[PDB]
């Protein structure tokens, strides 16, 4: 679950397939810019720190 | 074992020796562009902007 | 910890793009209408809107 | 030697505050700063990269930084990094910086033009640095133990990491159109201009010198510069060139390695 | 607490400090420290430039 401990997970160190729920959610840019505009939920690993 | 168009050169050994940037650096820098996901990559980047 | 990246944004100057889906973890792509970017020297994309 | 840097060159970002609260675009735009450091050194990253001279040489004292597609160079000394306190310069190398910072709430970093004016941007970030162990010491005593912990090296030899660059767009430059009477003027000085005037039949395309069309004012003629010739960098901050991307590769510096504190 | 200062005629510092509680307050309901590059605008006050 996104947030908590194990948001990201990876089978093994150097295992190349990997799951992510981060809730990444993009928004709409703001008139006459261009950064791309994005939120999303803190790392759940530096949570559980 | 980089490719440019239809060469398929090893990347130890690119055409373009010596001074593959200062002679053409646009050329150098598309032919860098293309293989970004072969793995000798970094030894064409070497052999690329090495020149004296 | 995670680490999200952010590829540049490809503005398109009078004309329009199509979405494409890609196998990445929790990707995200989407498309506006109606950008006006500004740089430092002026306003590119001639089209208004 | 290898020199990876005459192929890359400072670019125009922007930036939230430019140290008095207002927005503008500058050349020391700061992008992600890395804290993964046991000990508590950060790793800022610049837009222009400083450690090399505009001829593209090694050199300590000049950094290059862009100024209106045309790079300029500025003393190393005055390059200043704060946080609510003042910071430490440790390490520097094309555009990462290391440094150790009293704890505060944001961070700075400026460092003055060529006219001698001063160019900032701060970015808000909360540091609070804790030193390993089960004591909050603030600095190292005489007498202690020995701690493994980890921290950015100073060296620049093969790191296995990536930074991803591309071709730098068009930059759109208003500029350049001289309305005299009836026509117009494209300058030049080695910028391959494109232009798009929609005045009578077709007038697009680039060219290499000076041009008049003759027919109308400058409300529809444009320039884009398209220098083609270096990589620039990724940056959500900066528009991309074509649809399916071009991307590159090259190292950063200072890679983490085990120390031992005390 | 604050103070102000400038250098003399004969270069020395002439400083007066004087005790003044600040502390700063963004409108709205985050307190936040540096204006971001997206979010809302919410309107404020402050002093103008003006002399008229
Ligand atoms: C130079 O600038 C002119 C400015 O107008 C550009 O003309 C514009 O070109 C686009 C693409 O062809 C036109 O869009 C088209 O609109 C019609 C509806 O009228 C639609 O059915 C098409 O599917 C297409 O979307 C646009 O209308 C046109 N501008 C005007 C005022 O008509 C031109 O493309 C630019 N050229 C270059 C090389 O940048
Ligand atoms: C600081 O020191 C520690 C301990 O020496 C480093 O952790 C160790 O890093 C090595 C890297 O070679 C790991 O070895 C690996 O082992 C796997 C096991 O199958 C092997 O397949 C790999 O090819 C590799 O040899 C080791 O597991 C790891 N942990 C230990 C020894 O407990 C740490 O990386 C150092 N910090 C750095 C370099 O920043």
């Amino acid at each position: 679950q996104p947030g908590r401990f194990g948001d990201i997970q990876s089978r093994t160190v150097e295992s190349n397939d990997l799951y992510a729920n981060t809730a990444l959610k993009l928004a709409r840019p703001s008139p006459g810019m261009v950064h791309v505009p994005y939120t999303q939920t803190p790392s759940g690993f530096k949570y559980w720190l | 074992m980089c490719v440019l168009a239809n060469a398929t050169f090893p990347c130890f050994q690119p055409p373009c020796v010596p001074c593959c940037y200062e002679n053409n650096a646009e050329a150098t820098l598309r032919m860098l562009e293309d293989n970004v996901d072969r793995p000798g990559y970094y030894d064409l980047l070497q052999a690329a902007l090495t020149c004296r | 910890e995670y680490k999200t990246v952010v590829p540049s944004p490809y503005v398109k100057c009078c004309g329009a793009s199509e979405c494409s889906t890609k196998e990445k973890p929790d990707y995200q792509c989407k498309v506006y209408t109606g950008v006006y970017p500004f740089m430092w020297g002026g306003a590119y994309c001639f089209c208004d809107s | 030697h290898f020199n990876v840097y005459k192929a890359t060159r400072p670019y125009i970002a922007y930036c939230a505050d430019c140290g008095a609260g207002h927005s503008c675009h500058s050349p020391v735009a700061i992008e992600a700063v890395r804290s993964e450091a046991t000990d508590g050194m950060l790793k800022i990253q610049f837009s222009a990269q400083i450690g090399i001279d505009k001829s593209d040489n090694h050199d300590y004292t000049k950094i290059r930084y862009a100024d209106g597609h045309a790079i300029e160079n500025a003393v190393r000394s005055s390059l200043k990094v704060a946080t609510s306190g003042d910071c430490f310069v440790h390490g520097t190398m094309g555009h990462f910086i290391l440094a150790k910072c009293p704890p505060g709430e944001f961070l700075q970093v400026s460092i003055q033009d060529t006219r001698n004016a001063v160019r900032a941007c701060r970015i808000q970030y909360h540091h609070d640095p804790q030193p390993v162990g089960r004591e909050k010491f603030t600095i190292r005593p005489h007498y202690g133990k020995e701690i493994p912990c980890t921290t950015y090296q100073q060296t620049t030899a093969k790191t296995v990491e990536e930074i991803d660059m591309h071709m730098p767009p068009d930059t759109p430059d208003r500029t350049l159109l001289s309305q005299q009477s009836g026509n117009v003027k494209i300058t030049v000085g080695g910028k391959k201009v494109k232009y798009n005037c929609t005045c009578g039949t077709g007038n697009v395309g680039t060219t290499n010198s000076d041009m008049t069309i003759n027919t109308c004012l400058i409300e529809q003629c444009h320039v884009s510069v398209t220098d083609h010739k270096k990589w620039q960098f990724n940056s959500p901050f900066v528009p991309r060139a074509d649809e399916p991307a071009r991307k590159g590769k090259v190292h950063i510096p200072f890679p983490l390695d085990n120390i031992t504190c005390r």
